[PDB]
RNA sequence: GUUCUUUGUAAAGUGCCUUCGAAGAGUCGAGUUGUUUGGGAAUGCAGCUCUAAGUGGGUGGUAAAUUCCAUCUAAAGCUAA
RNA sequence: UUGACCUCAAAUCAGGUAGGAGUACCCGCUGAACUUAAGCAUAUCAAUAAGCGGAGGAAAAGAAACCAACCGGGAUUGCCUUAGUAACGGCGAGUGAAGCGGCAAAAGCUCAAAUUUGAAAUCUGGUACCUUCGGUGCCCGAGUUGUAAUUUGGAGAGGG
């Protein structure tokens, strides 16, 4: 929710809504970066999850 | 399009055996590109209309396409661009409530 | 060669042939084409009638190659044939095996009909032909074939 | 990718979202210094199109340039010449505000090379540009054969010589009949056309 | 300064023309230098004819379309029909022009034929072989000279049919001059309510 | 040229079938102003205002509407003689 | 309370870089007037002198949003022409290109926009060692707001 140039992600909710992909706007590109071993990540996706 | 063999008239020129070269991939720079269509549709749905586009839709619905095209030619460059913009705006109007 | 000029002969004569009364001053009548309408009007009108004003319509971006069309008169019509073959073509003025002359390959665009040609058939390939040129070529038993 | 969406979105500049962002960002740029380092491109897709890469040695600078005409700097409007030269207030500075921006940025970061620049914002007083510069001393640039061309001394201050995109545009460097005056260089063409060529055996 | 009966002259020397006066004193020095450069370039490159094989091509602008001349490079179609790839042709000494297109089978066939002749008259040295020194010939243009195509025969039978070629030209020109007016007249005569 | 290397089941090219084919925006373009050009209802450049499209766009040296055609592919970049 | 992130700072922090000179030629900006027009204001001189910024051994331009209208040519540059011509111009004085053609020299190309996604495969730096215009290992860091590979319209890519 804190991407400093916001145009990078403003179309993401609409893209996810058009393609029927669940999306959540969540606090922290820093938190997503900790998720993916980066400083910031600005997105985090799950395509396959274990059974 | 065949030359007539003489140096004057409509299809003047020498009769040469034609070949029809293979089409260049240029001449298709403004091509269809389903990707562009999808991206442009999404951006058109997330960004709204521009203020002059809103004024143009209003003019189409309240004063007619000739007034709308006059205003669109004043706004954009040329008459061809005005025509295309007015067709796009009335396509928007047709996709709108008057489906 | 300076030793043959009259300025070597004017050495010792004060005015250098330019006169004592009207000397050689800088530009007594103006520079270049000055005063062509005011104090050089007589010299403009005599020896240059038509110099001032406009006479026709303009042509933006004219290309001379569009108008390239060299004219060959009928009076030659045979210098395009090689000298050696010309004698045996003049002899045996046959409607068959008539010499073919590519006037475009020779570098001409229109065949005109000034002179007169011998009474021998010739196949003239040209881009354009004068009416009388074609009439004379046909009267000589030849033909004009249009090319481009 | 997202760069296609960025490119399409940046073309809707009078949409509500881009108008809001334009206002907020123009206020922020006006609050910052006239020339100041930008931490990242404001338009990363535009920077990529103009040759920026997100690696060490690529630098973004934001620059503010005064809008309007070039007033003739003569004292009291007196030009001391013929009336055809008396003009002071409608003279137009045959060089872009973008060129002025990137020249000032290059003078500030003289150790870098101006690769390109792009418009980011404007108000009535100012036009705002982001200048992409390359560090020709950085080893990531001196290697990486795609970019070490700009390390060559022939590319020193190409923004000051008009060798960037806006420089070539203002110099009129384009092909065809519309650019006969300026195809190989205006003054070079003029010298060629005003040279008297005299051979040994005069023609 | 308008004197006696003389043609009006237009000598353009009202600028500082003496600041730009190129006298080609170096014509002979530059010719010697061009010959020296040709010699060292020939010695530098492998036995190789100092220039690329150029295609045959028709000049534009009817002033010159009657003649044929060397072009920039062989078209992609010509190279493919000669059996080469453009990259390999460029490496074995054929100029390739991606811009030029083939709409003339005569020129296309001629260029394919001179490409085949070039391939049959060149020896390509293997990168890891011996290929004994093969007596470099300096000119590919002299080896494969551009020939002007012959169109007709020296003598032929007169086949006059009474068509009056002058009249044919007049009628072609008149048809062009009135094509649009007659087209609009036939547009307005198809009214039929 | 001579010799250790052996690169590498890595890399490249080539035929056919099929689905595609992303191609640069305050930019093009337009108005106006100034300058400039041989460029003349406006050659380039620049300021301000307007501001595109995608079988699109630019050009085709007389402004405009209409219908075609031709030719290239901008708004990013390197390059010896 | 602790740990990040973003942005912004500081250090005589580690390593670098810029300035100035020259300036014949080169790339731009800025920019006259004398002069010519037998006066003079548009024009001319001149898109020149002076002023300013910026390079190299050459620079610039350069692989077509070109020229054309042909039976089509095919990056750029330069020469001979085109041509004192088309055109511009108190249509006055004056100015004034370009296409073709011959020749010199020739050379072609690469990014952006693509999911590597079964594996950031990318790179600066520090350090140890070495065969030191660099290499390897290790370690921080840069980087997913995208660094590699793959493609550049002449194409080309994914599948068989
Ligand atoms: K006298
Ligand atoms: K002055
Ligand atoms: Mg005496
Ligand atoms: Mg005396
Ligand atoms: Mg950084
Ligand atoms: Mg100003
Ligand atoms: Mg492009
Ligand atoms: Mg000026
Ligand atoms: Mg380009
Ligand atoms: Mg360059
Ligand atoms: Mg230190
Ligand atoms: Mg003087
Ligand atoms: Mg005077
Ligand atoms: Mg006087
Ligand atoms: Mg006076
Ligand atoms: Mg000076
Ligand atoms: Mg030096
Ligand atoms: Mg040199
Ligand atoms: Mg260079
Ligand atoms: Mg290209
Ligand atoms: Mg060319
Ligand atoms: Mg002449
Ligand atoms: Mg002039
Ligand atoms: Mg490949």
């Amino acid at each position: 929710n804190d991407v400093d140039p916001i145009e990078l992600v403003v179309f993401l909710p609409a893209l996810c809504k058009k393609m029927g992909v669940p999306y959540a706007i969540v606090k922290g590109k820093a938190r997503l970066g900790t998720l993916v071993n980066q400083k910031t990540s600005a997105v985090a996706a799950l395509t396959e999850v274990r059974a | 399009t065949v030359k007539t063999g003489i140096a004057i008239g409509l299809n003047k020129g020498k009769k040469v055996t034609s070949m029809t070269p293979a089409p260049k991939i240029s001449y298709k720079k403004g091509a269809a590109s389903n990707r562009t269509k999808f991206v442009r549709s999404l951006v058109r749905e997330i960004a709204g209309l521009s203020p002059y586009e809103r004024r143009l839709i209003d003019l189409i619905r309240n004063s007619g396409e000739k007034r709308a095209r006059k205003v669109a030619k004043k706004r954009l460059g040329s008459f061809t661009r005005a025509k295309a913009k007015v067709e796009e705006m009335n396509n928007i109007i047709a996709a709108s409530r008057r489906h | 060669p300076s030793r043959f000029t009259k300025t070597r002969k004017h050495r010792g004569h004060v005015s250098a042939g330019k006169g004592r009364i009207g000397k050689h001053r800088k530009h007594p009548g103006g520079r270049g084409m000055a005063g062509g309408q005011h104090h050089h009007r007589i010299n403009m009108d005599k020896y240059h009638p038509g110099y001032f004003g406009k006479v026709g319509m303009r042509y933006f971006h004219k290309q001379q190659a569009h108008f390239w069309k060299p004219v060959l008169n009928l009076d030659k019509l045979w210098t395009l044939i090689p000298e050696d073959k010309r004698d045996q073509y003049l002899k045996s003025a046959s409607k068959e095996t008539a010499p073919v002359i590519d006037t475009l390959a020779a570098g001409y665009g229109k065949i005109l009909g000034k002179g007169r040609i011998p009474n021998v058939p010739v196949i003239v390939k040209a881009r354009f032909v004068s009416k009388l040129a074609e009439e004379k070529i046909r009267a000589a038993g030849g033909v004009v074939e249009l090319i481009a | 990718g997202a760069y296609k969406y960025l490119e399409e979105l940046q073309r809707k500049k009078q949409s509500d979202v881009l108008r809001f962002l334009q206002r907020v960002r123009v206020w922020e740029y006006r609050q910052k210094n006239v020339i100041h380092r930008a931490a990242r491109p404001t338009r990363p897709d535009k920077a990529r199109r103009l040759g920026y890469k997100a690696k060490q040695g690529f630098v973004i600078y934001r620059v503010r340039v005064r809008r309007g005409n070039r007033k003739r700097p003569v004292p009291k409007g007196a030009t001391y010449g013929k009336p055809t030269n008396q003009g002071v207030n409608e003279l137009k500075y045959q060089r872009s505000l973008r060129a002025t921006a990137e020249e000032r940025v290059g003078r500030r970061a003289a150790n870098l090379r101006v690769l390109n620049s792009y418009w980011v914002n404007q108000d009535s007083t100012y036009k705002y540009f982001e200048v992409i510069l390359v560090d020709p001393q950085h080893k990531a640039i001196r290697r990486d054969a795609r970019y070490n061309w700009i390390c060559d001394p022939v590319h020193k201050h190409r923004e000051a010589r008009g060798l960037t995109a806006t420089g070539k545009k203002s110099r009129g460097i384009n092909k065809g009949h519309k650019f006969n005056n300026t195809k190989a260089g205006r003054r070079k063409t003029w010298k060629r056309q005003n040279t008297l060529s005299l051979w040994r055996y005069r023609k | 300064a308008i004197s006696k009966n003389l043609p009006i002259l237009k000598n353009h020397f009202r600028k500082h023309w003496q600041e730009r006066v190129k006298v080609h004193f170096d014509q002979a020095g530059k010719k010697v230098s061009r010959r020296n450069a040709r010699a060292t370039r020939a010695a530098k490159i492998a036995p190789r004819p100092l220039d690329l094989l150029r295609p045959v091509v028709r000049a534009p602008t009817v002033k010159y379309n009657r003649k044929v001349r060397a072009g920039r490079g062989f078209t992609l179609a010509e190279v493919k029909a000669a059996g080469l790839t453009a990259a390999y042709a460029r490496t074995i000494g054929i100029a390739v022009d991606h811009r030029r297109q083939n709409r003339n089978q005569e020129i296309f066939d001629a260029n394919v034929q001179r490409l085949k002749e070039y391939q049959s008259k060149i020896i390509v040295f293997p990168r890891n072989g011996k290929a004994p020194e093969a007596e470099q010939v300096l000119s590919a243009a002299a080896t494969f000279p551009i020939a002007q195509p012959a169109t007709d025969v020296e003598a032929r039978a007169v086949q006059d049919n009474g068509e009056s070629a002058f009249r044919t030209l007049r009628l072609a020109r008149s048809e062009k001059k009135f094509r649009g007016i007659r087209e609009k007249r036939a547009r307005e005569k198809a009214e039929a309510e």
